């Protein structure tokens, strides 16, 4: 036993060393367990909200101003803007001034330290987190498309129909380049989406959020990385199809807009104007007017 | 700074060259081959 | 790497590697490869070991040795046994361990897509599941690994219940002295020293066996093989390498020192004529006429290098600071550089600060001008950003900075209102060059796709040329 | 004595645990004893039933190796089962901030190689831990039995392990 110290020592003084040394990953880990929360509850009951409680595009912005974290300064000031029921509306503006987080705004990703945005006559601060992002639908600029199959980029829940996948992608317009494909609505799309174009990622991501059958539709610069001819076809199929229902939109170029209802122009993080683009146009001092003639 | 560079064989270009200089002497059984000539 | 500095861009595109895998290859099967050639000479060095272990057996307690030798010679089947029952389980181990890596960085990624539209739960599940059949697979390594411990410690014990048995019963009564005993027990312990290891040595082997399977199948993969810079004339140019062709017959002419737009729908070879040109695309047929050069370029999709701002705007240059001013005071990132929280040493990227969106486009041409490299290939830059930040990258930057040293520039933009500004304009069709020339030449014969284009712009009453 | 070990421990389960050291303590025990009953009978020289406790307590030496081979086993896939799905469940309900502050490489070499280190490499680095500590602890134990003078000879041998060990460790880390 003299002998079997001698044989063990070192596997006894180096299998600690690997104990600790391997233990540092579970150090990382527990690191890692002890974050923080979203906070997924609600303070709302859900009995008390209804199944179709986003059925009108009522939405009442009502003083909010956001910041990214509480560190960081007032991102959007002091706006307040009553966006009527069926109505198309847009917003233009410079870049970083507030555009991509009016959006984030509806979705409580980005944090509001004053005032509420009123939905239905539910505040949305008052809401389940699941029951609020299942509910309404944003569409991003930058286009994330996952792999696996088309299908399951389209729907991940297994739940609707492929007619319903057929006309998403008819008012996507992607529809003959997906029938060219020999696997043609389950085909495979690559990770990261380096099968197809960046427009095309992006065509599929707008037919993703097209197939959600909500009622409050809000857009990102998501005409900004296609084709014009594709974006004047699109607007006019997107505008003819989901007439009803309440259409937000960031334009990137400011020419579509023009056949929104009503517009907002952001600069520095604050409505400078809340009117019709065709009394926007016609006062001829405005921001939205040396918009739509600095562009053509 | 102090630990040091290397010396010239365990620098890499050198067992690079080790390698492929291993499979110009002709596949994972060709991969077995060159790394049993390479570093016998 | 060396594999990977000449790889086909179409292997990373067309499923069979993903980047995910690549790295994990470095950061992983080579790291196992490393472990099996720290642990070869102890599989070189286990059956000397073993048989001077049983003839210095015979010499100290005689035949009934041999008779306690059974079990360890007894351990080479149970040893094949736990070999094609852990290299089974191993297999099956790393096939479910890169399907839920895969799917946890395309998830990772995909966090703001993920959330906000509220199938985190439903991604989790399939990343559950895979996990599931992944603890599967580990449930059955784990009760190998256990029968092969507890033979490889339980052989040893029976070999000193077979021989102390067998000794003293009347086979032989020799040797019952102390001295063969405790001689022996030490003969058997260090028998059993290296049976401790070997369990972990042979899972190592089958680790290094898979290991050079995936070495030899990513080591296998296929190849990039009159001022007319860029002359592509008659040439067909194909994605896939068994497929049909997306780049049909273009005959392309870029002129030198000047200014090239292409301009199509999505999906039409737009990028495409770009990496046909880099030969980043096999060829069916057809030929190329360069001047290869150096090319500059910045693609739809910015890259960030992990370093500085500095660092990614001059990419292996020399710092001239002045023409460093000129590429910011052309790219404006003077506004958003003091919004960093250091100046230009502000370590960007994946493992750094996360940017905007249009400062990384802004960033990755900011990389395309500072490269004197003579011919300049960008893929969209003002797809990102706004009417006045193109506007004044359309003032300075193009047609300012690289109009006055003559750098030939190709231009692919989906925004038409800089069709004015042109040398030449390649028109395209689904693969197909539509055609080629500029804008009087434009009107002069395919007035449909003109005034497709007057349309468009807004300017009925403006003469476009 | 970091807190992830006391989490290690915790998260294996008080039954496992103490199954674990149990039977690793009586396993090492039988092995004392199978040699200390080698040192009574081959010290004698009443005859074969000092062949038949031999193998009686060899066979108590046979499972007991059984029971804790299957614990380290059922110890690493349970730890191994749940260190993820915690983890990922608590990545999932995360805030966007905690996203967009920190780098997606850090999170993902964390469920990739620490998963993979807390799944396959740990068990093995256990038994073998397991089986030199108490394995040298019951050695100099017994060592201590034959004679009460290397105690007196093992403190100087002690102190200078601990004083290379202590000497060593902050050039190893
Ligand atoms: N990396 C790739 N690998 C394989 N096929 C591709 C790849 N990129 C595009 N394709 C296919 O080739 C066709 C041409 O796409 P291309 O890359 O020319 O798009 P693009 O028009 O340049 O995109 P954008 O409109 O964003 O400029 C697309 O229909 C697409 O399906
Ligand atoms: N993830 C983030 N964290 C902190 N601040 C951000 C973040 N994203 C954007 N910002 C800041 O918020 C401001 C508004 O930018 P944003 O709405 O994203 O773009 P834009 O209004 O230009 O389309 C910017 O000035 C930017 O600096
Ligand atoms: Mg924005
Ligand atoms: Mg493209």
């Amino acid at each position: 036993y003299a002998l079997m110290v001698s044989n063990y020592l070192n596997w006894m003084v180096r299998n600690l060393a690997d104990m600790e040394l391997q233990l540092g990953a579970v150090k990382r880990i527990h690191g890692l367990l002890k974050t923080e929360a979203e906070s997924y509850e609600g303070l709302l009951a859900p009995s008390l909200i209804p199944k179709n409680w986003p059925d009108q595009g009522k939405i009442q912005i009502q003083n909010l101003s956001v910041r990214y974290d509480s560190s960081l300064k007032p991102v959007l000031k002091h706006v307040n803007a009553l966006i009527a029921p069926g109505q198309k509306i847009g917003i233009c503006g410079r870049t970083g001034s507030g555009k991509s987080s009016f959006s984030l705004a509806f979705f409580r990703m980005v944090d509001t330290f004053e005032g509420h945005i009123i939905i239905d006559g539910i505040d949305i601060a008052k809401l389940p987190l699941h029951t609020l992002r299942s509910r309404l639908s944003i569409i991003l600029q930058d286009p994330v498309l996952f792999s696996g199959t088309i299908r399951f980029n389209l729907d991940p829940e297994r739940k609707c129909s492929d007619s319903t996948l057929w006309e998403a992608l008819e008012i996507a317009q992607l529809k003959l380049v997906v029938k060219a494909l020999p696997g043609g609505l389950d085909a495979i799309i690559t990770e990261g989406g380096e099968n197809f174009s960046q427009g095309q990622r992006q065509l599929f991501c707008l037919a993703r959020a097209f197939v959600r059958k909500t009622s409050i539709f809000i857009m990102d610069e998501a005409t900004a990385s296609i084709d014009m001819a594709t974006e004047n076809i699109l607007q006019k199929v997107v505008m003819t199809a989901f007439a009803d229902r309440t259409v937000v939109t960031i334009a990137h170029r400011v020419h579509t807009i023009l056949s929104a209802d009503l517009v907002i122009v952001l600069k520095r993080g604050a409505i400078l104007e809340f009117d019709k683009p065709e009394k926007l146009l016609s006062r001829k001092d405005s921001v939205f007017a040396s918009f739509v003639r600095a562009d053509k | 700074r102090a630990i040091g560079k290397l010396p010239i064989a365990m620098r890499a270009l050198t067992n690079y060259q080790r390698l492929c200089e291993a499979f110009d002497a002709q596949g994972a059984r060709a991969i077995w081959q060159a790394l049993s000539h390479a570093f016998g | 790497y060396n594999k990977i500095m000449h790889l086909s861009t179409s292997n990373l595109s067309m499923g069979e590697m993903t980047a995910g895998q690549i790295c994990n290859l470095v950061a992983i099967d080579t790291n196992q490869l490393m472990w099996f050639f720290f642990l070869c000479p102890n599989l070189w060095a286990m059956p000397v070991q073993i048989i001077v272990g049983v003839i210095l057996l015979y010499y100290i307690l005689g035949v009934s040795a041999l008779i306690g030798a059974a079990v360890i010679i007894l351990l080479a089947p149970v040893q094949y046994f736990v070999a094609t029952k852990l290299s089974q389980a191993q297999r099956s181990t790393l096939e479910y361990s890169n399907e839920r890596l895969k799917q946890t960085n395309e998830m990772l990624r995909g966090i703001k897509l993920l959330k906000l539209y509220a199938w985190e739960n439903i991604f989790r599940t399939r990343v559950e599941t895979t996990r599931r059949k992944e603890m599967t697979s580990l449930r059955a390594f784990a009760i190998y690994t256990s029968i092969s411990i507890f033979m490889n410690t339980a052989i040893p014990i029976a070999a000193v219940l077979i021989t102390f048995v067998g000794h003293v019963s009347f086979f032989k009564e020799a040797d019952f002295s102390p001295s063969v005993a405790f001689a022996s027990l030490s003969l058997f312990h260090i028998l059993v020293t290296p049976l401790f290891l070997l369990s972990s040595v042979v899972r190592s082997t089958v680790k290094a066996l898979v290991s050079v399977q995936k070495l030899s199948e990513f080591l296998s993969s296929a190849e990039i093989r009159d001022n007319c810079c860029v002359q592509i004339m008659g040439g067909y140019f194909t994605w896939t390498p068994d497929g049909i062709p997306t780049l049909s017959n273009i005959t392309i002419r870029i002129p030198r020192g000047q200014l090239t737009m292409i301009v199509g729908q999505v999906g039409c070879g737009k990028s495409s004529l770009l990496l046909a040109a880099l030969g980043e695309m096999q060829k069916v047929s057809g030929a190329v006429f360069w001047s290869r050069g150096p090319v500059a370029y910045a693609s739809q999709k910015p890259w960030l290098l992990n370093a500085t701002v500095e660092e990614n705007i001059i990419f292996e240059s020399p710092f001239n600071k002045q023409r460093y001013k000129m590429v910011i005071e052309a790219c404006s990132l003077q506004p958003d550089i003091d919004i960093l929280p250091h100046g230009d040493q502000t370590q960007i990227g994946e493992r750094g600060i996360n940017l905007s969106g249009g400062q990384r486009q802004r960033i990755s041409v900011a990389r395309a001008l500072y490269q004197h490299a003579n011919v300049v290939f960008l893929d969209d830059p003002f797809s990102a950003l706004d009417i006045h930040l193109s506007d004044h990258l359309m003032q300075a930057g193009i047609l300012e900075l690289l109009r006055d040293d003559k750098r030939t520039v190709v231009l692919v933009t989906h925004k038409l209102q800089y069709l004015p500004h042109a040398d030449w304009i390649i028109a395209m069709k689904d693969g197909t060059i539509q055609r080629e020339g500029t804008l009087k030449d434009f009107q002069r014969s395919e007035c449909q796709l003109f005034e497709h284009w007057k349309t468009l712009m807004n300017r009925q009453d403006q003469e476009l040329e | 004595p970091w807190r992830a070990c006391a989490k290690y421990l915790s998260s294996a389960g008080i039954l496992l645990l103490s199954l674990l050291v149990f039977s690793q303590l009586l396993k090492h025990m039988v092995l004392v004893a199978i040699d200390y009953w080698l040192a009574k009978w081959t010290d004698s020289a009443d005859q074969t039933v000092y062949a038949m406790v031999f193998t009686v307590l060899c066979s108590l030496g046979i499972v007991l190796c059984l029971v804790t081979s299957v614990t380290v086993e059922w110890t690493g896939l349970k730890v191994a089962k749940r260190l993820h799905r915690s983890l990922l469940n608590r990545i999932i309900l995360a805030p966007m901030r905690f996203f967009e502050t920190t780098p997606l490489g850090s999170i993902l070499n964390r469920f990739s190689s620490d998963c993979n280190t807390i799944d396959q490499h740990i068990p093995s680095t256990l038994e073998c831990l397991s089986r030199s500590t108490l394995l040298c602890v019951s050695a100099l134990a017994v060592i201590s039995y034959v004679t009460p003078v290397f105690l007196v000879a093992l403190l100087p041998l002690a102190i200078v392990c601990y004083f290379i060990q202590k000497y060593f460790r902050v050039a190893s880390r």
